[PDB]
Protein backbone atom coordinates (compact mmCIF):
# COMPACT_ATOMS: atom_id res chain seq x y z
CA UNK A 1 0.00 0.00 0.00
CA UNK A 2 1.76 3.57 -1.02
CA UNK A 3 1.22 6.79 -0.68
CA UNK A 4 0.81 6.63 3.05
CA UNK A 5 2.73 6.90 6.46
CA UNK A 6 2.91 3.16 6.65
CA UNK A 7 4.60 1.51 9.29
CA UNK A 8 6.78 -0.63 6.34
CA UNK A 9 8.78 -4.07 7.48
CA UNK A 10 11.31 -5.97 5.22
CA UNK A 11 13.48 -8.83 6.58
CA UNK A 12 13.07 -6.51 10.09
CA UNK A 13 14.30 -3.12 8.28
CA UNK A 14 11.50 -1.20 9.65
CA UNK A 15 10.61 2.09 10.09
CA UNK A 16 7.76 4.96 8.66
CA UNK A 17 7.22 6.82 5.86
CA UNK A 18 5.73 7.65 2.17
CA UNK A 19 6.32 4.11 0.46
CA UNK A 20 6.49 5.26 -3.16
CA UNK A 21 7.48 2.96 -6.24
CA UNK A 22 10.92 4.33 -6.94
CA UNK A 23 13.68 4.49 -10.16
CA UNK A 24 16.40 3.45 -8.12
CA UNK A 25 18.15 1.80 -10.41
CA UNK A 26 19.87 -0.94 -8.73
CA UNK A 27 22.41 -3.42 -9.72
CA UNK A 28 20.35 -6.59 -9.10
CA UNK A 29 22.30 -7.32 -6.03
CA UNK A 30 21.93 -4.30 -4.41
CA UNK A 31 19.07 -4.19 -1.13
CA UNK A 32 18.32 -0.47 -0.38
CA UNK A 33 19.72 2.81 -1.05
CA UNK A 34 20.91 6.25 0.58
CA UNK A 35 21.74 9.97 0.11
CA UNK A 36 24.46 12.60 1.24
CA UNK A 37 23.57 11.77 4.38
CA UNK A 38 23.35 7.67 5.02
CA UNK A 39 19.79 7.24 5.31
CA UNK A 40 17.78 4.24 4.38
CA UNK A 41 16.32 5.29 1.11
CA UNK A 42 14.71 1.92 -0.41
CA UNK A 43 14.29 -2.08 0.25
CA UNK A 44 13.76 -4.75 -1.68
CA UNK A 45 10.54 -6.12 -1.02
CA UNK A 46 11.46 -10.27 -0.76
CA UNK A 47 8.55 -10.80 -2.43
CA UNK A 48 8.99 -8.78 -5.78
CA UNK A 49 11.71 -7.10 -7.63
CA UNK A 50 10.43 -3.75 -6.05
CA UNK A 51 12.01 -0.56 -5.02
CA UNK A 52 10.53 1.79 -3.81
CA UNK A 53 11.43 5.77 -2.59
CA UNK A 54 10.79 6.60 1.08
CA UNK A 55 10.04 10.13 2.51
CA UNK A 56 9.22 10.19 6.67
CA UNK A 57 5.44 11.12 6.90
CA UNK A 58 5.24 14.97 7.28
CA UNK A 59 5.87 16.07 11.09
CA UNK A 60 6.55 19.74 11.76
CA UNK A 61 6.02 21.91 14.64
CA UNK A 62 2.94 23.79 15.85
CA UNK A 63 2.54 27.44 16.32
CA UNK A 64 -0.46 29.49 18.14
CA UNK A 65 -0.98 32.72 16.65
CA UNK A 66 -3.15 34.57 19.39
CA UNK A 67 -4.05 38.37 19.92
CA UNK A 68 -3.46 39.00 23.56
CA UNK A 69 -6.21 36.48 25.78
CA UNK A 70 -6.42 40.18 27.13
CA UNK A 71 -8.95 41.01 24.27
CA UNK A 72 -9.75 37.59 22.65
CA UNK A 73 -9.87 33.73 23.33
CA UNK A 74 -9.45 33.80 19.69
CA UNK A 75 -6.60 31.84 17.67
CA UNK A 76 -5.16 30.82 14.95
CA UNK A 77 -2.99 28.10 14.30
CA UNK A 78 0.10 27.43 11.95
CA UNK A 79 0.93 24.42 11.08
CA UNK A 80 4.60 25.01 10.00
CA UNK A 81 5.67 23.61 6.66
CA UNK A 82 2.91 20.82 5.30
CA UNK A 83 1.52 20.55 2.30
CA UNK A 84 -1.76 21.35 4.96
CA UNK A 85 -4.13 18.94 2.34
CA UNK A 86 -2.58 16.77 4.73
CA UNK A 87 -3.82 18.20 8.60
CA UNK B 1 18.50 -32.36 12.14
CA UNK B 2 20.84 -29.98 14.61
CA UNK B 3 18.70 -30.77 18.42
CA UNK B 4 17.82 -33.94 17.87
CA UNK B 5 21.29 -35.26 16.49
CA UNK B 6 22.16 -38.76 17.63
CA UNK B 7 25.22 -37.89 19.02
CA UNK B 8 27.82 -34.34 19.29
CA UNK B 9 31.10 -34.15 18.84
CA UNK B 10 34.28 -34.05 20.98
CA UNK B 11 34.48 -30.48 22.57
CA UNK B 12 37.90 -29.43 21.09
CA UNK B 13 36.36 -30.80 17.44
CA UNK B 14 33.21 -29.25 17.33
CA UNK B 15 31.14 -29.12 14.23
CA UNK B 16 29.11 -26.37 12.89
CA UNK B 17 26.02 -26.77 10.73
CA UNK B 18 25.17 -23.90 9.29
CA UNK B 19 20.93 -23.27 8.35
CA UNK B 20 19.59 -21.72 5.59
CA UNK B 21 16.32 -21.20 3.44
CA UNK B 22 14.08 -21.79 6.77
CA UNK B 23 11.02 -20.43 8.12
CA UNK B 24 12.36 -21.06 11.66
CA UNK B 25 9.97 -21.05 14.37
CA UNK B 26 12.04 -20.12 17.64
CA UNK B 27 8.73 -20.50 19.81
CA UNK B 28 9.16 -24.49 19.52
CA UNK B 29 12.51 -24.10 20.72
CA UNK B 30 12.50 -21.54 23.20
CA UNK B 31 8.68 -22.99 25.32
CA UNK B 32 10.68 -26.46 24.77
CA UNK B 33 12.14 -27.11 28.73
CA UNK B 34 14.32 -29.72 27.41
CA UNK B 35 17.31 -27.14 27.67
CA UNK B 36 18.99 -26.05 30.51
CA UNK B 37 19.31 -22.37 29.95
CA UNK B 38 18.41 -19.71 27.30
CA UNK B 39 21.57 -17.03 27.57
CA UNK B 40 21.15 -15.00 24.59
CA UNK B 41 23.31 -12.17 24.19
CA UNK B 42 22.31 -10.30 20.95
CA UNK B 43 19.02 -10.79 21.01
CA UNK B 44 15.90 -11.62 23.29
CA UNK B 45 14.21 -14.53 23.74
CA UNK B 46 10.94 -13.39 22.89
CA UNK B 47 12.05 -11.85 19.79
CA UNK B 48 13.65 -14.01 17.53
CA UNK B 49 10.14 -15.26 15.73
CA UNK C 1 38.16 -11.75 -0.68
CA UNK C 2 37.04 -13.39 2.87
CA UNK C 3 33.69 -13.97 3.12
CA UNK C 4 34.76 -15.92 -0.13
CA UNK C 5 32.47 -12.78 -2.66
CA UNK C 6 33.76 -12.93 -6.34
CA UNK C 7 33.03 -9.45 -8.04
CA UNK C 8 34.00 -9.32 -11.70
CA UNK C 9 33.93 -7.16 -14.41
CA UNK C 10 34.15 -6.93 -18.15
CA UNK C 11 35.32 -4.57 -21.18
CA UNK C 12 36.94 -4.55 -24.17
CA UNK C 13 39.77 -3.10 -24.96
CA UNK C 14 43.35 -3.50 -27.29
CA UNK C 15 50.18 -4.33 -20.73
CA UNK C 16 47.63 -3.47 -18.36
CA UNK C 17 44.95 -0.40 -19.95
CA UNK C 18 45.24 3.15 -17.91
CA UNK C 19 41.47 3.19 -16.98
CA UNK C 20 38.83 3.05 -14.78
CA UNK C 21 36.27 0.61 -14.18
CA UNK C 22 34.42 -0.50 -10.61
CA UNK C 23 33.64 -4.30 -9.98
CA UNK C 24 29.60 -5.31 -10.27
CA UNK C 25 29.81 -8.43 -7.72
CA UNK C 26 28.29 -11.99 -9.54
CA UNK C 27 28.67 -14.98 -7.12
CA UNK C 28 28.48 -15.18 -3.09
CA UNK C 29 29.51 -18.78 -1.73
CA UNK C 30 28.99 -19.26 2.40
CA UNK C 31 30.81 -21.78 2.86
CA UNK C 32 34.05 -20.84 5.08
CA UNK C 33 36.84 -22.38 3.61
CA UNK C 34 40.72 -21.85 5.23
CA UNK C 35 42.35 -20.57 2.00
CA UNK C 36 45.93 -19.21 1.65
CA UNK C 37 46.88 -19.99 -1.77
CA UNK C 38 45.28 -20.41 -4.96
CA UNK C 39 45.83 -20.74 -9.07
CA UNK C 40 44.67 -20.89 -12.59
CA UNK C 41 43.87 -23.61 -14.80
CA UNK C 42 44.31 -23.11 -18.42
CA UNK D 1 28.08 33.98 -7.12
CA UNK D 2 26.49 32.54 -3.86
CA UNK D 3 26.00 28.63 -3.37
CA UNK D 4 17.40 15.85 6.75
CA UNK D 5 13.86 14.58 8.53
CA UNK D 6 15.41 14.09 11.54
CA UNK D 7 13.43 17.28 13.51
CA UNK D 8 15.99 19.52 11.12
CA UNK D 9 13.35 21.82 10.08
CA UNK D 10 14.70 25.36 8.87
CA UNK D 11 11.77 28.15 9.34
CA UNK D 12 12.06 31.17 7.09
CA UNK D 13 13.60 34.52 7.07
CA UNK D 14 10.60 36.66 8.02
CA UNK D 15 11.87 39.57 5.29
CA UNK D 16 11.85 38.18 2.17
CA UNK D 17 14.89 38.72 -0.10
CA UNK D 18 12.07 41.12 -2.34
CA UNK D 19 11.42 42.96 0.83
CA UNK D 20 15.16 42.89 1.14
CA UNK D 21 15.91 44.69 -1.52
CA UNK D 22 12.40 46.75 -1.39
CA UNK E 1 35.49 64.21 -14.70
CA UNK E 2 34.11 63.27 -11.47
CA UNK E 3 31.04 61.65 -13.02
CA UNK E 4 33.01 60.01 -15.67
CA UNK E 5 35.40 58.50 -12.75
CA UNK E 6 32.32 57.19 -10.41
CA UNK E 7 30.98 55.51 -13.45
CA UNK E 8 33.96 54.16 -14.34
CA UNK E 9 34.47 53.11 -10.58
CA UNK E 10 31.18 51.33 -10.93
CA UNK E 11 31.84 49.05 -14.13
CA UNK E 12 34.83 47.88 -12.24
CA UNK E 13 32.86 46.77 -9.82
CA UNK E 14 30.38 45.09 -11.94
CA UNK E 15 33.30 43.54 -14.06
CA UNK E 16 35.62 42.39 -10.99
CA UNK E 17 32.27 40.82 -8.89
CA UNK E 18 30.82 38.81 -12.61
CA UNK E 19 34.83 37.94 -12.84
CA UNK E 20 36.70 37.42 -9.42
CA UNK E 21 33.82 35.63 -7.46
CA UNK E 22 36.00 34.67 -4.62
CA UNK E 23 34.98 37.65 -3.30
CA UNK E 24 31.56 36.81 -1.38
CA UNK E 25 33.78 34.53 0.86
CA UNK E 26 32.30 36.51 4.09
CA UNK E 27 28.76 35.47 3.18
CA UNK E 28 30.26 31.99 1.32
CA UNK E 29 31.76 31.08 5.01
CA UNK E 30 29.16 31.39 7.13
CA UNK E 31 26.92 29.64 4.97
CA UNK E 32 29.90 26.35 5.04
CA UNK E 33 30.20 26.62 8.78
CA UNK E 34 26.33 26.11 9.26
CA UNK E 35 26.44 23.47 6.52
CA UNK E 36 29.27 21.58 8.47
CA UNK E 37 28.12 22.09 11.53
CA UNK E 38 24.60 20.54 10.22
CA UNK E 39 26.37 17.55 8.83
CA UNK E 40 28.43 16.67 11.79
CA UNK E 41 24.83 17.23 13.90
CA UNK E 42 23.46 14.32 11.19
CA UNK E 43 26.41 12.11 10.95
CA UNK E 44 26.39 12.13 14.65
CA UNK E 45 23.30 10.20 14.62
CA UNK E 46 24.92 6.86 12.95
CA UNK E 47 27.42 6.24 15.92
CA UNK E 48 27.23 3.53 18.60
CA UNK E 49 28.30 5.28 21.43
CA UNK E 50 28.95 2.54 22.77
CA UNK E 51 25.94 0.88 22.22
CA UNK E 52 25.68 -2.39 20.14
CA UNK E 53 23.81 -1.27 17.23
CA UNK E 54 23.24 2.69 16.09
CA UNK E 55 19.59 2.12 14.79
CA UNK E 56 16.82 2.76 17.70
CA UNK E 57 14.54 0.57 16.16
CA UNK E 58 16.94 -2.47 15.61
CA UNK E 59 17.83 -2.38 19.38
CA UNK E 60 13.73 -2.16 20.55
CA UNK E 61 13.14 -4.97 17.81
CA UNK E 62 15.71 -6.94 18.92
CA UNK E 63 16.13 -6.88 23.11
CA UNK E 64 14.13 -7.06 26.51
CA UNK E 65 13.19 -3.83 27.97
CA UNK E 66 15.70 -4.56 30.72
CA UNK E 67 19.02 -4.92 28.16
CA UNK E 68 17.69 -2.63 25.80
CA UNK E 69 17.80 0.48 28.47
CA UNK E 70 21.20 0.07 28.97
CA UNK E 71 21.72 0.38 25.40
CA UNK E 72 19.08 3.08 24.53
CA UNK E 73 20.55 5.16 27.95
CA UNK E 74 24.14 5.02 25.82
CA UNK E 75 22.69 5.83 22.40
CA UNK E 76 20.69 8.94 24.55
CA UNK E 77 23.94 10.19 26.20
CA UNK E 78 25.96 10.29 22.84
CA UNK E 79 23.15 11.77 20.77
CA UNK E 80 22.22 14.30 24.03
CA UNK E 81 25.91 15.35 24.06
CA UNK E 82 26.60 15.69 20.21
CA UNK E 83 23.35 18.42 20.38
CA UNK E 84 24.20 19.81 23.16
CA UNK E 85 28.13 20.70 21.68
CA UNK E 86 25.55 21.84 18.53
CA UNK E 87 23.48 23.92 20.07
CA UNK E 88 26.51 25.55 22.29
CA UNK E 89 28.39 25.97 18.56
CA UNK E 90 25.25 28.30 17.41
CA UNK E 91 25.32 30.31 20.27
CA UNK E 92 28.66 31.23 19.64
CA UNK E 93 28.54 31.69 16.38
CA UNK E 94 25.37 33.48 16.58
CA UNK E 95 27.14 36.27 19.11
CA UNK E 96 29.89 36.63 16.79
CA UNK F 1 57.56 -9.80 -15.19
CA UNK F 2 55.84 -6.59 -13.56
CA UNK F 3 53.12 -3.43 -14.55
CA UNK F 4 51.62 -0.68 -12.69
CA UNK F 5 48.37 -1.44 -12.21
CA UNK F 6 47.25 2.25 -12.82
CA UNK F 7 43.66 3.16 -11.48
CA UNK F 8 41.83 -0.70 -11.41
CA UNK F 9 40.25 -2.97 -9.29
CA UNK F 10 37.98 -0.90 -6.76
CA UNK F 11 34.93 -2.91 -6.54
CA UNK F 12 31.09 -1.72 -4.93
CA UNK F 13 32.14 -2.36 -1.63
CA UNK F 14 28.71 -3.08 -0.11
CA UNK F 15 24.94 -3.40 -1.44
CA UNK F 16 23.27 -0.07 -0.71
CA UNK F 17 22.40 2.50 -3.57
CA UNK F 18 24.13 6.31 -3.43
CA UNK F 19 24.27 9.01 -5.97
CA UNK F 20 26.86 11.81 -6.24
CA UNK F 21 27.70 11.13 -3.07
CA UNK F 22 31.39 10.89 -2.42
CA UNK F 23 31.82 8.19 0.08
CA UNK F 24 34.67 7.35 2.09
CA UNK F 25 35.09 3.73 3.16
CA UNK F 26 37.89 1.28 4.40
CA UNK F 27 37.88 -2.52 3.33
CA UNK F 28 40.25 -4.61 1.39
CA UNK F 29 41.40 -2.93 -2.01
CA UNK F 30 44.00 -2.89 -4.80
CA UNK F 31 46.36 0.32 -3.62
CA UNK F 32 46.84 2.53 -6.56
CA UNK F 33 49.93 1.95 -9.03
CA UNK F 34 50.61 -1.14 -7.62
CA UNK F 35 53.13 -3.89 -8.49
CA UNK F 36 51.00 -6.52 -9.98
CA UNK F 37 52.61 -9.66 -11.68
CA UNK F 38 52.11 -11.15 -15.36
CA UNK F 39 52.38 -14.49 -16.12
CA UNK F 40 52.11 -16.54 -19.40
CA UNK F 41 51.28 -20.86 -14.92
CA UNK F 42 52.36 -21.30 -11.44
CA UNK F 43 50.35 -21.56 -7.89
CA UNK F 44 50.07 -18.12 -6.18
CA UNK F 45 49.49 -17.28 -2.55
CA UNK F 46 46.00 -15.36 -1.07
CA UNK F 47 47.29 -13.57 1.09
CA UNK F 48 44.15 -11.19 1.60
CA UNK F 49 42.52 -11.08 -1.52
CA UNK F 50 43.46 -10.76 -5.26
CA UNK F 51 42.38 -8.74 -8.10
CA UNK F 52 42.98 -11.17 -10.90
CA UNK F 53 42.48 -9.56 -15.31
CA UNK F 54 42.78 -10.94 -18.24
CA UNK F 55 43.49 -10.37 -21.91
CA UNK F 56 42.76 -13.48 -24.18
CA UNK F 57 41.84 -14.08 -27.64
C1 LIG G 1 43.32 64.26 -13.27
O1 LIG G 1 43.02 62.89 -13.35
C2 LIG G 1 42.05 62.57 -14.35
C3 LIG G 1 41.80 61.08 -14.24
O2 LIG G 1 43.02 60.37 -14.13
C4 LIG G 1 42.54 62.98 -15.74
O3 LIG G 1 41.46 62.84 -16.65
C5 LIG G 1 41.81 61.92 -17.69
O4 LIG G 1 42.92 62.38 -18.45
C6 LIG G 1 43.30 61.47 -19.50
C7 LIG G 1 44.54 62.06 -20.13
O5 LIG G 1 44.60 63.47 -19.96
C8 LIG G 1 42.15 61.30 -20.49
O6 LIG G 1 42.52 60.34 -21.47
C9 LIG G 1 40.89 60.85 -19.76
O7 LIG G 1 39.79 60.86 -20.66
C10 LIG G 1 40.59 61.79 -18.59
N1 LIG G 1 39.42 61.34 -17.85
C11 LIG G 1 39.34 60.17 -17.20
C12 LIG G 1 38.05 59.91 -16.49
O8 LIG G 1 40.26 59.37 -17.17
C13 LIG G 1 42.99 64.44 -15.76
O9 LIG G 1 43.66 64.72 -16.98
C14 LIG G 1 43.93 64.73 -14.59
N2 LIG G 1 44.37 66.13 -14.58
C15 LIG G 1 43.63 67.25 -14.44
C16 LIG G 1 42.14 67.09 -14.24
O10 LIG G 1 44.15 68.35 -14.46
C1 LIG H 1 7.98 -15.71 -4.03
O1 LIG H 1 9.23 -15.02 -3.93
C2 LIG H 1 9.84 -14.74 -5.20
C3 LIG H 1 11.17 -14.08 -4.90
O2 LIG H 1 11.09 -12.68 -5.07
C4 LIG H 1 8.92 -13.86 -6.04
O3 LIG H 1 9.50 -13.68 -7.33
C5 LIG H 1 7.55 -14.50 -6.18
O4 LIG H 1 6.66 -13.61 -6.85
C6 LIG H 1 6.98 -14.85 -4.80
N1 LIG H 1 5.69 -15.51 -4.93
C7 LIG H 1 4.77 -15.51 -3.96
C8 LIG H 1 3.50 -16.24 -4.27
O5 LIG H 1 4.96 -14.96 -2.88
C1 LIG I 1 -6.64 44.37 29.37
O1 LIG I 1 -5.55 45.20 29.74
C2 LIG I 1 -5.95 46.53 30.11
C3 LIG I 1 -4.68 47.32 30.32
O2 LIG I 1 -4.17 47.81 29.09
C4 LIG I 1 -6.84 46.47 31.34
O3 LIG I 1 -7.26 47.78 31.68
C5 LIG I 1 -8.05 45.58 31.05
O4 LIG I 1 -8.82 45.42 32.23
C6 LIG I 1 -7.60 44.21 30.55
N1 LIG I 1 -8.75 43.40 30.18
C7 LIG I 1 -8.70 42.08 30.01
C8 LIG I 1 -10.00 41.42 29.64
O5 LIG I 1 -7.66 41.45 30.13
C1 LIG J 1 0.07 19.45 -2.30
O1 LIG J 1 0.27 18.24 -3.06
C2 LIG J 1 -0.64 18.06 -4.16
C3 LIG J 1 -0.30 16.74 -4.80
O2 LIG J 1 0.85 16.86 -5.62
C4 LIG J 1 -0.52 19.24 -5.13
O3 LIG J 1 -1.48 19.09 -6.17
C5 LIG J 1 -0.73 20.55 -4.39
O4 LIG J 1 -0.53 21.65 -5.27
C6 LIG J 1 0.23 20.65 -3.22
N1 LIG J 1 0.04 21.90 -2.50
C7 LIG J 1 1.06 22.68 -2.13
C8 LIG J 1 0.69 23.93 -1.39
O5 LIG J 1 2.22 22.39 -2.38
C1 LIG K 1 44.74 -22.35 7.58
O1 LIG K 1 45.76 -22.52 6.57
C2 LIG K 1 47.08 -22.17 7.02
C3 LIG K 1 48.00 -22.30 5.83
O2 LIG K 1 49.27 -22.82 6.22
C4 LIG K 1 47.49 -23.06 8.19
O3 LIG K 1 48.78 -22.67 8.65
C5 LIG K 1 46.47 -22.94 9.31
O4 LIG K 1 46.79 -23.84 10.36
C6 LIG K 1 45.07 -23.24 8.79
N1 LIG K 1 44.07 -23.09 9.84
C7 LIG K 1 43.83 -21.95 10.49
C8 LIG K 1 42.76 -22.02 11.55
O5 LIG K 1 44.43 -20.91 10.25
C1 LIG L 1 58.02 -3.07 -8.49
O1 LIG L 1 57.94 -2.17 -9.60
C2 LIG L 1 59.20 -1.61 -9.98
C3 LIG L 1 58.92 -0.61 -11.07
O2 LIG L 1 58.47 0.63 -10.53
C4 LIG L 1 60.15 -2.73 -10.42
O3 LIG L 1 61.42 -2.17 -10.74
C5 LIG L 1 60.29 -3.76 -9.32
O4 LIG L 1 61.06 -4.86 -9.80
C6 LIG L 1 58.92 -4.26 -8.86
N1 LIG L 1 59.06 -5.17 -7.73
C7 LIG L 1 59.53 -6.41 -7.84
C8 LIG L 1 59.59 -7.20 -6.56
O5 LIG L 1 59.89 -6.88 -8.91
Amino acid sequence: VKNKCVNFNFNGLTGTGVLTESNKKFLPFQQFGRDIADTTDAVRDPQTLEILDITPCSFGGVSVITPGTNTSNEVAVLYQDVNCTEV
Amino acid sequence: EVFNATRFASVYAWNRKRISNCVADYSVLYNSASFSTFKCYGVSPTKLN
Amino acid sequence: KNYFKIYSKHTPINDLPQGFSALEPLVDLPIGINITRFQTLL
Amino acid sequence: KVTKFNGLTVLPPLLTDEMIAQ
Amino acid sequence: LIANQFNSAIGKIQDSLSSTASALGKLQDVVNQNAQALNTLVKQLSSNFGAISSVLNDILSRLDPPEAEVQIDRLITGRLQSLQTYVTQQLIRAAE
Amino acid sequence: AYTNSFTRGVYYPDKVFRSSVLHSTQDLFLPFFSNVTWFHNPVLPFNDGVYFASTEK
